[PDB]
């Protein structure tokens, strides 16, 4: 239930879904992650050929601003194949290619939008993905067949039609929104018509364990920098430049924020409440890690629900399974790992 | 460990057009994709055609229709047939190619010009 009203190179993974058994059935992921913007080029390869029917995920970014993509496929490793990943982007002299080596807590619901326009193209590209906790649940993409705010996940198809509807509707008034602001902000930084540029909105609620509420959210970005945002007490804006001043005028004389802070601390938590009940055979469950040593020193974790996770040299980002669970793994050069995760009894110690 | 000879490169009239080749290298049985990647005014190059030793084509969207790629049954050798150029593909093309172990080898390039 959504509200009615610099360049960074990208970080590569290649792996599978489940251990890999030549012959049995498995997922071949590449996960991107940390880049700007997000014009980003993904090939699987399968012994120096492109894998014909590769899907990815739909496009969400991390608090820095930064976008992450899940690009995978269903394939049945054996002996003679090898595997890789392919990745360009505008920060890369030349497409970068990694390789397949094969050897209690509280709750939120997010939402994010992206905006790309496509000069003398058409209308701007938008993206809008909506989350419970770290289970996406639904979608837009206006380059898409239906024009409609799609399910992804199995609690949410439930819902009837009035409130795909209104979705539909709210999503839909998203996307004009940020079509206008692409024409403004380009107005007030001076901009050609020529160039591309990127809008972000986030937007969310949070949660104790007692689904009360916490914390609310709501920002905006241009061209992956800070723009505007709401400060921590839901009646005040930070504006960023001189141009973001402007904005934070006519919203404070408009009251824009007391519309926000009803939604923020009200009927997002009403809706949370209700998607948490709904999928509570999903979102309420946690899965612990199943975790071993690798030896360089290498602690493992994997199949774990929520991705929320600490291990404690090269940490490497939390990355989608695929089947809505998460890995991890961190590495050092008289030596422990420990592991605070938010499904295991107490925290564990591993050594060799 | 492969080399990749280029030809076809050089200047010419808008409308018109060119056929770049690339001819690889080494063992028959050590390369597989080969196609063509250019560079753009800024850091990065874009794909314009590859084609893998089995006949599987993929284009740039900006070059959909007017690039034609092809390959030769014997030699491993790729043909890029560039028509309707506009000013917009002038750039160093660079031809490359992917080992059945996912090794990318790339050529010096070869300059192409729309007046």
């Amino acid at each position: 239930y959504m509200l009615d009203l610099i360049q960074r190179t990208p970080k590569i993974q290649v792996y599978s879904r489940h251990p890999a058994e030549n012959g049995k059935s498995n997922f071949l992921n590449c996960y991107v992650s940390g880049f700007h913007p997000s014009d980003i080029e993904v090939d699987l390869l399968k012994n120096g050929e492109r894998i014909e029917k590769v899907e990815h995920s739909d496009l969400s970014f991390s608090k820095d601003w930064s976008f992450y993509l899940l690009y995978y496929t269903e394939f049945t490793p054996t002996e003679k194949d090898e595997y890789a990943c392919r990745v360009n982007h505008v920060t890369l002299s030349q497409p970068k290619i990694v390789k397949w080596d094969r050897d209690s807590g509280s709750h939120s619901m997010r939402y994010f939008f992206t905006s790309v326009s496509r000069p003398g193209r058409g209308e701007p590209r938008f993206i809008a993905v909506g989350y419970v906790d770290d289970t996406q649940f639904v979608r837009f993409d206006s380059d898409a067949a239906s024009q409609r705010m799609e399910p992804r996940a199995p609690w949410i198809e439930q819902e009837g039609p009035e409130y795909w509807d209104g979705e539909t509707r709210k999503v839909k008034a998203h996307s004009q929104t940020h079509r206008v602001d692409l024409g403004t902000l380009r107005g007030c930084y001076n901009q050609s018509e020529a160039g591309s540029h990127t809008v972000q909105r986030m937007y969310g609620c949070d949660v104790g364990s007692d689904w009360r509420f916490l914390r609310g959210y709501h920002q905006y970005a241009y061209d992956g920098k800070d723009y505007i945002a709401l400060k921590e007490d839901l009646r005040s804006w930070t504006a960023a430049d001189m141009c973001a001043q402007t904005t934070k005028h006519k919203w404070e004389a408009a009251h824009v924020a007391e519309q926000l802070r009803a939604y923020l601390e009200g009927t997002c938590v009403e809706w949370l409440r209700r998607y948490l009940e709904n999928g509570k055979e999903t979102l309420q469950r946690t899965d612990a890690p199943k975790t071993h040593m690798t030896h360089t020193l290498r602690c493992w974790a994997l199949s774990f629900y929520p991705a929320e996770i600490t291990l404690t040299t090269e940490l490497v980002e939390t990355r989608p399974a695929g089947d809505g669970t998460f890995q991890k793994w961190a590495a050092v050069v008289r030596y422990t790992c420990h592991v605070q995760h938010e499904g295991l009894p107490k925290p564990l110690t591993l050594r060799w | 460990e492969v080399k990749l000879v280029e030809s076809g490169g050089g200047l010419v009239q808008p409308g018109g057009s060119l056929r770049l080749s690339c001819a690889a290298s080494g063992s028959i049985f050590s390369i597989n994709t080969m196609g063509w990647y250019r560079q753009t005014p800024g850091k990065q190059r874009d794909l314009v055609a590859d084609i893998s030793s089995g006949g599987s084509t993929k284009y740039g969207d900006s070059v959909k229709g007017r690039f034609t790629i092809s390959r030769d049954n014997t030699k491993n050798t790729v043909y890029l047939q560039m028509n309707s150029l506009k000013p917009e593909d002038t750039a160093v093309y660079y031809c490359y190619g992917l080992s059945y172990s996912n090794d990318d080898y790339w050529g010096q390039g070869t300059q192409v010009t729309v007046s």
